[PDB]
């Protein structure tokens, strides 16, 4: 009955990233869902000689290294989102702030979206790169 | 509102 | 004569060096690295395209910035453009060093070179 | 590389 505006790629952006963290409490073996095929995927992590671990791509690969880190009561705390217009009809939605797994304390990252078009007015995840500073710094 | 594979 | 390939990890830590190698050795050129319709977000709003960024950047006074940069991630993208995220420490007009994010997204021009059309930026000191 | 608006050279 009533039309309002489109949301504006700032809009959209915090509403992905709301979307994002919720669902990652509430239920994670669904968070796959957000990405298409041609998906990167790293959310933090070392390796075997202490380098930072590498990424994951496409909708079946992203959820099993999803599964592997176990979350469990994944309490998080945005303290920042910055989202901008990007190439084609794109997004890319800088992160920040704090998540905390398996009830260990809470932990500070840095995070990157890029939110693409597929109906061609949803947004999947092309692109993830996520990163704990005790990991980097 | 929706995102991904999820269906409003 | 000697003939390789290319890769979005190497492009994006290429660029990375030399934006931060350039960001010391002449800010005020920092500019000719953005076209048109490019998105400068540093700290906060957004300044589009060359000669608004190059304001906006002459007007924070970069002087004798170093950078230390602790890891940079690069994935290919939409346009085959690539995003980067850089993880790291910058420190201006010889204070000290503060952690910060910069997530940046190249895209292409011309035979293979990239231009940047989104730069957000932002430290740890006034998130957190 | 080359990016934006540099000729090679004056990059480093």
């Amino acid at each position: 009955s009533m039309v309002m505006e489109k949301p504006s790629p700032l809009l959209v952006g915090r509403e992905f990233v709301r979307q994002y963290y919720t669902l990652l409490n509430q239920a994670p073996d669904m968070l796959h869902r957000f990405y298409g095929k041609n998906s990167s995927y790293v959310h933090g992590g070392l390796d075997s000689n202490g380098k930072p671990a590498d990424a994951v791509y496409g909708q079946k690969e992203i959820h099993r290294k999803v599964m592997s880190q176990n979350f469990t009561n994944c309490h998080t705390k945005i303290r920042h989102v910055d989202a901008h217009a990007t190439l084609n009809d794109g997004v890319v939605v800088q992160v920040m702030g704090l998540l905390s797994n398996n009830n260990q304390a809470l932990r500070r990252f840095m995070q990157t979206f890029v939110l693409a078009p597929e109906v061609a007015n949803k947004f999947y995840v092309h692109n993830d790169i996520f990163r704990y500073q005790d990991e980097v710094f | 509102i929706t995102f991904g594979d999820f269906n409003d």
